[PDB]
Order: structure tokens, then C-alpha cells, then sequence
């Protein structure tokens, strides 16, 4: 999930976007 | 900001900001 691919391993602002509605 | 390791409220306040008006949801544990 986000904290798997954000907080464990360093994030992305492709990746965070996936969590916008 | 966005590259980095985003924890709690760090993680919580990047997708504030990036997603703004369009909101976002937070899923700790999935």
C-alpha cells in the first residue's frame, strides 16, 4: 500500500497521485 | 517534499497538498 511504497521505500509524485480521488 | 520517506502526518500532509481539491484517502494498513 502507500505507507509500503511512501514510507518504508522513498516516495513518488506518480505514486501519491494514485491516492487522489 | 515528495521524494523522500513520508511517514504519519508527514505522508498525510504531502497528499494535501499534491491532491488539493480534489482530496485523497489515506489507507494505512491494506
Amino acid at each position: 500500500g502507500i505507507v509500503e511504497q511512501c514510507c518504508t521505500s522513498i516516495c513518488s509524485l506518480y505514486q501519491l497521485e494514485n491516492y487522489c480521488n | 517534499f515528495v521524494n523522500q520517506h513520508l511517514c504519519g502526518s508527514h505522508l498525510v500532509e504531502a497528499l494535501y497538498l499534491v491532491c488539493g481539491e480534489r482530496g485523497f484517502f489515506y489507507t494505512p494498513k491494506a
